[PDB]
C-alpha cells in the first residue's frame, strides 16, 4: 500500500511554490469553504471541505464512574480510519503512526483540554454517571482530517441532547424520550485547530546554515500537496484568543519568527467560520423550531 | 416506495453509492481489483474482503456476522474467475440505524446488501446478475406480515426476515435465491406465503432499480 | 489550591532557583563499549537517561529495507519504578508513548545524512531511569549525544528544554511539581540557530506571552549545547592524549 | 500603587485617535464618544458614589432612544491587580447613618470612574430603543467616554420630574422613563412578582447634637420607579446577551 | 475493554462460596482427533485428585523463517474449564517440557520441519479440603503417546515419576535421568526420592506401552 508518485511531479508544486501558484485556486493561507448538515438525530452532523468528507456521532449511556475520578462522568472518543476514505489505510490501524498523529491531537484537542464539562456527567456520584461516545468516521481523504475531526466532533457536541433523568437513591428514573425533552450539553470552550504545511525549496543547508528564511507555509495542503510537506505543525485556539495546543513533531526545521506569524493568521480565519457554525445550530434549531410550528398547528 | 441512492460520489475509490432506504442511511465503498496481499491471495479465483462499520461504537461480533453472511452473497454475484490473484476491497460504513442495533440487525442487512449493489456498478466489475433485498416482519399480536416495517412494529413483530433474490431476464427471472433470514418464530406455512410477497417486491424493488441505474449513469456515458 | 509557594516574590523557586536558571547537567560518552558504538549517560537533574545506538547495520528481514537510505527505530521505556508512585500496568504500546516515538523520528529525520548511509539500520534504544520533570526535551539532549556517541554523520547539535510559564513569568527548566502546576512548552531547538525542531504545547497558554516565551528558551538552549560541547571536547582530547 | 497615576487632575483625551492615546489605549478602537449626550442622575444628596449615567433621545421612527452608561473601571482593574483582589477582599461597600465604608479607594470611585457632571470619564455604554408598549427594537453593548450635565438629589429630580416648567429634551428624556416604567412595573408584576413595602426607618439624627433622640423614615417617592425598572432591565436584557455569550461561568 | 469477545457487562461478577503410599490410576486412549495426526487422552485419578487432559500433535509444518538442519518443537499449555493456573507459571513448565525431548527426537531425521505440541489442561478435581508440579510428569506420558502416534522418530519411551513435590524423567529403564525439577520438600531426601518416581516410571512406560502394542 504506497502511494507513488513522480519526482518530475515533484518538481512541479515546487516550483509553483516558487512562483507563488498552488494548484487547488486557493491563496497560499487561504483555506477551503466547509459545508456543515445535520442528520434528523441529534448529534449527527455531516461536514464536508470540498474533496475531503467526514462524519461523526455523539450518543450517550448509563454507567458507573471510575475510581479515578469518582466525581466526575466518562468520555471518550473513537477516530478509527476505515480504508473506505482512501486505499493507504489499513483496517482499523489503532497502531499506526499517522492515526496516533490524528490521535492525540484530538486527545489534547477535546479531552486534555476540557471543553465539555465532565462533572455535569455527574447524575449520582460514584453510582450512575454518563458514557459519552464520539465514533469519527472517515470518508474519503483530501487532508484535513485532523482539522475536520476538530470540528465535527465540536460540531457534534453542540447538536447533542441528553434526556430526562430522576433519582431515587437505586430508582433512577429515564423518563420517555418524547414526553420529557432531551437537554443538551455545556461547552467551557470551543476549539479550533489549523494544519500547516511546510515545504523546503531548498536543500537541508540552507535551510540550516542558509541564513535566509525561506520556507513555504501553506494552509489545508490537499492530498498531492500533503505527500511532498517538509514539516507538520498545527496550533489550536478559540475565541477567548488562549492558545489551546501546538505540535510541531519534528519534520523540517523552522524559525520561531514565523511560527507567531502564522498563528495570528488563524485567528481570524478561524473566529469566522466558528460564528458560521453558530448561526447554523440556531438556524438549524430555528427549522427544527418553526417546523415545530409547522407541526403543533398542523397537528 | 421511499427509497433512493446516489452513485459516483466519494472520489479516491473505485465504487461508491448511497443508500437511501426510509430511515437508514448507509454508504458502501469499492475498491478493486487492487494488489492483494500475501495471505490473501488465491490463484484461480478473486478474494474479497469485506468491511463494515457501524454507526455506533466499534468493530464487533456484531458486526462480524452479518460481513459474513454478506460474504455469501456477493460470491455468486461476482464473475470470480475474471480477476486471479486479484482483491477488491469492499466497505460499507452503516450511518443511521433506522433499527435497535441491540436488538435487531434486520434492516441493516437488507439495506447494505442493497447498498453493495450499486457501488459495484460504479466500480463496472464482471458480475453475474440483478439482486435486490427487502426487510419482512409479521407482527406478534396482528399475527399478520408488512413487507419493508418500523422498528416500533419491530417491537411488536414476531419474527423478523430477509430475503435476497436473483434477478435475470429483463431482472424479472428469480434465478436462484441468495440469503433468506428466517428469524423469530415460525411454521411451515407461512413461509411459502412469506417467500411469496417478496417474490413480487423485490422485482418491484429492481422495477424501480433498472431506470435509476440508467438515468445516473448514461449522462455519465458518453454518446 | 496549593499549599505550597511556587515563586517567591524575592525572585526564588523551590530550589530558590531564578528564573532563568537550570539544574544540574550532566552528560557522559562511552559509558558502554561492550554494548554499542553508541553509549551515552545523562543526568539533568534527577531525569537520568540511558540512552543506546544501534548502527549503521543489516536490518533483520530484508522487508524492512530501502535502496536509499536509513530507517530510524525508536524504543521508549518507561519504568514502573520511573516515579514517585510505582505505575500499575506496561507503557509498550500506550499511545502517549507512540506520539513521541513518531515525534523524535521527524525530530531526526533531519540531521541524519540519511543518503550517505542506506540499506542500513539505526536503531535508538531509551532507557528512562529517573523521572524529574522536564521530561521531553530531557530525551532530546540524550539523544544528541548518542549519535555523535558514535559519531554519526550529521548536521548541528540540536537541544531541547522545557520551559514553563507561572501566570507571567517564565520558568527556565522546570520539575514535575512544577509541570502539574501551571502550563509549560518545550522547544526542540537546533544548534545555534532560531529555528525549531520539536514544539509542543499540551497546556492553555494566552497568545500574547508566546512571542516573549518562545524568546526565552533560546538562551537557555544555546547554554545547553553550549555545556555539551566541552564536555565532550575534555572527553575528546582525554582520548589521543593517552592513545597516543 | 494600584490607582492610575494623575489623581484629581486627569481628563480623558479629546482626540480619540491620538498616536499617544493609541499608545495609552490599543483597544481605543472599539471606545466611542458620547460626550456629545445630555447625561443627568437621580442621586442621594448624601452620595459622591454614583454609579448612574442616563440619557433618554427620541428617534424619528416612532420610538425614543435609551442610552445608559456604568462605569468602567474595568480598564483599570485588573486580574493581577491586588486593589481588584480587595474588591474581593472587602467584597462590597457598606452603607450607615454615620458613615459608608468603600470597598474602593476615594480618589478612584468617587471621582475618576463616578459619572458626575461634565467630567471625562470611562462609562461602558448600552443602546436600547423601545416602543411606546415597551417593546424593546435593539440592544447595542459598547464602551464609551460620556459627559453628563448633574447629578440630582432623591428630591431635585422630583423637582424635574413632575414640574412641568424645566423643560427642555433632558427632561422630555426623562418623562419618557417613568411612563413606560410602569408597564415594566406592570409586566414584571404580572408575570408573576410580588412588591412589598418595608421602610427600614433612617434615624434622623438631629444636626446640631451628638447622640440620636429622634426617630424618622425612609420615603420613596416617584424617582425611585423611575431609574429602577431599567436597572432590572440592565440585568436581564445584558444577561439574555451573556447567558447567550456565556451560558456555564455567567454570574 | 476487549472488543474481540462476548464478555457480558462490566459491572457483573461472577459467583462466591465460603465453608458452611497411595494409588494413582490411568486410562490412556490414542487415535481419536482427525485433524492432528498425533492423539492421545489422559484420565488420572488419586486419592483426591482427578485429572484429565489431552495432548494434540501437528507436524511436520513448514517454517517459513529459513533453513535448519533439523526439526524444532513447539509446545502450548492452555487451561481448560475449571483450573486456572498463572500465565508465567504455564511457559516455564513449557521449557522445561522442551529440554527432555531434545533428548528424544531424532530431529535430524526431520529437516526444515516443525512440531506443533498442543497441550490442554482440560479438567482437574482437588477435592482436598507447587499445585502445578503435581502434574508435570502425566504431561510426558501424554506427549510421548501422542508423538508415537504421529509416528515420529523417537528414542525411548522416556518417563517422569514423582515423589512429593519432585519430578525426576527417566530413560533406558530408568539406568538415565533425563529431566530433572524440585520444590520445596527435605533436604537430602534424593536418595529416596530417587525410588518412588522410578518405581512410578517403572509402572508407567509399561501401561503405555500396553497401550499401543496391544491395539
Amino acid at each position: 500500500k504506497d502511494i507513488e508518485i513522480s519526482a518530475s511531479e515533484s518538481k512541479f508544486i515546487l516550483e509553483a511554490l516558487r512562483q507563488n501558484y498552488r494548484l487547488d485556486g486557493r491563496s497560499f493561507d487561504q483555506f477551503r469553504d466547509v459545508e456543515i448538515t445535520f442528520g434528523k438525530e441529534f448529534g449527527d452532523v455531516s461536514v464536508k471541505m470540498g474533496n475531503t468528507k467526514v462524519h461523526c456521532r455523539i450518543s450517550c449511556q448509563i454507567a458507573q464512574p471510575y475510581e479515578d475520578r469518582p466525581f466526575e462522568g466518562l468520555f471518550v472518543i473513537s477516530t478509527e480510519i476505515s480504508p473506505m476514505a482512501g486505499s493507504q489505510f489499513e483496517n482499523g490501524n489503532i497502531t499506526g503512526e499517522d492515526e496516533v498523529l490524528c490521535s492525540r491531537i484530538i486527545e489534547k484537542s477535546v479531552r486534555r483540554s476540557g471543553a465539555l464539562d465532565v462533572e455535569g456527567l455527574c447524575i449520582v456520584a460514584g453510582s450512575k454517571c454518563w458514557a459519552v461516545r464520539a465514533d469519527v468516521h472517515f470518508l474519503d481523504c483530501d487532508g484535513g482530517f485532523i482539522d475536520a475531526s476538530c470540528i465535527a466532533v465540536m460540531a457534534g457536541l453542540m447538536h447533542f441532547k441528553k434526556p430526562d433523568i430522576t433519582v431515587h437513591g437505586e430508582q433512577i428514573i429515564v423518563h420517555p424520550v418524547n414526553e420529557r425533552e432531551p437537554v443538551p450539553l455545556g461547552i467551557l470552550h470551543i476549539p479550533i485547530c489549523v494544519t500547516f504545511s511546510f515545504f523546503n525549496p531548498q536543500d537541508t543547508e540552507e535551510n540550516i546554515k542558509g541564513e535566509t528564511n525561506s520556507e513555504i507555509s501553506i494552509i489545508d495542503a490537499t492530498l498531492k500537496e500533503e505527500l511532498l510537506r517538509d514539516g507538520v505543525l498545527t496550533v489550536t485556539l478559540n475565541k477567548n484568543r488562549e492558545v489551546v495546543q501546538v505540535s510541531k513533531a519534528g519534520g523540517l526545521p523552522m524559525d520561531a519568527l514565523t511560527l507567531m506569524k502564522c498563528c495570528h493568521e488563524a485567528y481570524s480565519i478561524i473566529e469566522k467560520i466558528t460564528d458560521q457554525i453558530l448561526q447554523l445550530l440556531k438556524e438549524d434549531s430555528e427549522k427544527r423550531n418553526k417546523y415545530a410550528a409547522m407541526l403543533t398547528s398542523e397537528n | 416506495m421511499s427509497v433512493q441512492a446516489e452513485i459516483g460520489i466519494l472520489d479516491h475509490v473505485d465504487g461508491s453509492s448511497e443508500f437511501v432506504s426510509q430511515d437508514t442511511k448507509v454508504i458502501c465503498s469499492v475498491t478493486g481489483p487492487i494488489e492483494p496481499k500475501a495471505r490473501q491471495e488465491l490463484p484461480t479465483q478473486l478474494a474479497l474482503e469485506i468491511i463494515v462499520r457501524p454507526a455506533k461504537g466499534v468493530a464487533t461480533t456484531r458486526e462480524k456476522v452479518l460481513e459474513d453472511k454478506l460474504r455469501a452473497v456477493l460470491t455468486p454475484l461476482i464473475t470470480r474467475h475474471c480477476y486471479p490473484r486479484q482483491l477488491c476491497q469492499i466497505t460499507c460504513q452503516i450511518l443511521e440505524s433506522g433499527e435497535d442495533e441491540a436488538e435487531f440487525s434486520l434492516r441493516e442487512l437488507s439495506c447494505c446488501i442493497n447498498a453493495a449493489f450499486l457501488a459495484l456498478v460504479d466500480a463496472g466489475i464482471a458480475l453475474n446478475s440483478m439482486c435486490a433485498s427487502i426487510p419482512i416482519a409479521i407482527i406478534k399480536d396482528t399475527s399478520d406480515i408488512i413487507v419493508d416495517p418500523t422498528a416500533e412494529q419491530l417491537k411488536i413483530s414476531l419474527s423478523v426476515h430477509t430475503l435476497a433474490l436473483e434477478f435475470v431476464n429483463g431482472g424479472k427471472v428469480v434465478k436462484n435465491v441468495l440469503l433468506l433470514d428466517s428469524n423469530g418464530d415460525f411454521n411451515e406455512d407461512q413461509l411459502f406465503s412469506l417467500l411469496e410477497l417478496g417474490e413480487q417486491k423485490c422485482q418491484e424493488l429492481v422495477t424501480n432499480i433498472r431506470r435509476i441505474i440508467q438515468d445516473n449513469i448514461s449522462p455519465r456515458l458518453v454518446v | 489550591m496549593s499549599r505550597l509557594e511556587i515563586y517567591s516574590p524575592e525572585g526564588l523557586r523551590l530550589d530558590g532557583r531564578r528564573w532563568n536558571e537550570l539544574r544540574r547537567f550532566e552528560s557522559s560518552i562511552n559509558t558502554h563499549p561492550h554494548a554499542a558504538d553508541g553509549s551515552s549517560y545523562m543526568e539533568q537533574g534527577n531525569n537520568k537517561i540511558i540512552t543506546l545506538v544501534k548502527g549503521p547495520k543489516e536490518p533483520r528481514l530484508k522487508s524492512q529495507m530501502d535502496t536509499s537510505k536509513a530507517l530510524l527505530n525508536v524504543s521508549v521505556n518507561i519504568t514502573k519504578f520511573s516515579k514517585f508512585e510505582r505505575s500499575k500496568s506496561s507503557h509498550k504500546n500506550e499511545r502517549r508513548v507512540l506520539e513521541i516515538q513518531t515525534s523524535l523520528v521527524r525530530m531526526f529525520e533531519k540531521n541524519v545524512m540519511l543518503n550517505i548511509y542506506p540499506r542500513t539500520v539505526i536503531d535508538i534504544e531509551i532507557h528512562v531511569l529517573e523521572q524529574d520533570g522536564g521530561i521531553m526535551g530531557s530525551l532530546i539532549n540524550g539523544i544528541t549525544l548518542a549519535l555523535i556517541d558514535a559519531g554519526i554523520s550529521m548536521f548541528d547539535y540540536i537541544s531541547g528544554i522545557s520551559v514553563g510559564l507561572y501566570d507571567t513569568t517564565p520558568l527556565l527548566d522546570t520539575n514535575s511539581l512544577e509541570e502539574n502546576a501551571m502550563s509549560t512548552v518545550t522547544l526542540g531547538v537546533v544548534g545555534k540557530s532560531e529555528k525549531l525542531s520539536l514544539l509542543l504545547v499540551e497546556d492553555k497558554i494566552p497568545l500574547d506571552r508566546l512571542e516573549n516565551v518562545l524568546a526565552i528558551g533560546i538562551a537557555g538552549a544555546h547554554r545547553v549545547r553550549d555545556l555539551m560541547d566541552e564536555e565532550l571536547r575534555k572527553h575528546a582530547q582525554k582520548r589521543v592524549s593517552n592513545a597516543s | 500603587e494600584c490607582l492610575p497615576a494623575e489623581g484629581h487632575d486627569w481628563k480623558a483625551p479629546t482626540k480619540l485617535d491620538d498616536p499617544e492615546a493609541v499608545s495609552k489605549d490599543p483597544l481605543l478602537t472599539k471606545r466611542k464618544d458620547l460626550r456629545d449626550k445630555l447625561i443627568c442622575s437621580i442621586d442621594p444628596p448624601g452620595c459622591v458614589d454614583i454609579n448612574d449615567a442616563l440619557h433618554a433621545k427620541k428617534l424619528p421612527n416612532g420610538n425614543w432612544e435609551v442610552g445608559v452608561h456604568i462605569a468602567d473601571v474595568t480598564h483599570f482593574v485588573k486580574p493581577g491587580t491586588a486593589l481588584d483582589a480587595e474588591g474581593a477582599a472587602r467584597g462590597t461597600s457598606v452603607y450607615l447613618v454615620d458613615k459608608r465604608i468603600d470597598m474602593l479607594p476615594m480618589l478612584l470611585g468617587t471621582d475618576l470612574c463616578s459619572l458626575k457632571p461634565y467630567v471625562d470619564r470611562f462609562a461602558f455604554s448600552v443602546i436600547w430603543e423601545l416602543d411606546d408598549s415597551a417593546n424593546i427594537v435593539n440592544v447595542n453593548f459598547m464602551k464609551s467616554v460620556i459627559r453628563s450635565r448633574e447629578a440630582f438629589s432623591y428630591e431635585q429630580a422630583q423637582l424635574r420630574i413632575d414640574d412641568k416648567t424645566q423643560n427642555d429634551e433632558l427632561t422630555m428624556g426623562m418623562r419618557a422613563l417613568l411612563k413606560l416604567s410602569v408597564k415594566l412595573k406592570q409586566k414584571r408584576l404580572e408575570a408573576g412578582a410580588l412588591n412589598l413595602a418595608s421602610p427600614e426607618v433612617k434615624v434622623h439624627m438631629d444636626s446640631e447634637t451628638s447622640d440620636p433622640n429622634e426617630v424618622e423614615i425612609k420615603k420613596l417617592l416617584a424617582t425611585n420607579s423611575l431609574v429602577e425598572e431599567f436597572m432590572l432591565l440592565a440585568n436581564i436584557s445584558v444577561a439574555r446577551k451573556i447567558y447567550d455569550a456565556f451560558p456555564q461561568t455567567a454570574m | 475493554q476487549d472488543r474481540r469477545r462476548l464478555l457480558g457487562p462490566a459491572a457483573a461478577k461472577p459467583m462466591a462460596f465460603s465453608n458452611t503410599e497411595s494409588e494413582q490410576e490411568l486410562s490412556l486412549h490414542t487415535g481419536f482427533i482427525e485433524n492432528c495426526n498425533g492423539s492421545a487422552l489422559v484420565e488420572a485419578r488419586s486419592l483426591g485428585h482427578q485429572t484429565s487432559l489431552i495432548s494434540a500433535v501437528y507436524g511436520p509444518r513448514s517454517i517459513r523463517g529459513s533453513f535448519t538442519s533439523q526439526g524444532t518443537i513447539s509446545i502450548q499449555l492452555k487451561n481448560g474449564l475449571l483450573e486456572k493456573y498463572n500465565t508465567n507459571e504455564l511457559k516455564e513448565v513449557s521449557s522445561f517440557l522442551m529440554g527432555i525431548f531434545n533428548s528424544v527426537v531424532n530431529l535430524s531425521r526431520y529437516p526444515k520441519s516443525g512440531i506443533d505440541i498442543f497441550v490442554y489442561l482440560t479438567y482437574d478435581k482437588d477435592l482436598t479440603n507447587s499445585q502445578i508440579s503435581s502434574l508435570i510428569p502425566h504431561c510426558i506420558t501424554s506427549i510421548t503417546l501422542a508423538l508415537a502416534d504421529a509416528g515420529i522418530e523417537l528414542v525411548d519411551m522416556a518417563g517422569a515419576g514423582e515423589a512429593n513435590g519432585t519430578v525426576v524423567s527417566f530413560i533406558k529403564n530408568g539406568e538415565e535421568i533425563v529431566g530433572f525439577w524440585k520444590d520445596d520438600g527435605d533436604d537430602e531426601d534424593l536418595l529416596e526420592c530417587l525410588d518412588r518416581c522410578k518405581e512410578q516410571y517403572n509402572r508407567y512406560r509399561d501401561l503405555m506401552i500396553s497401550c499401543l502394542m496391544n491395539q
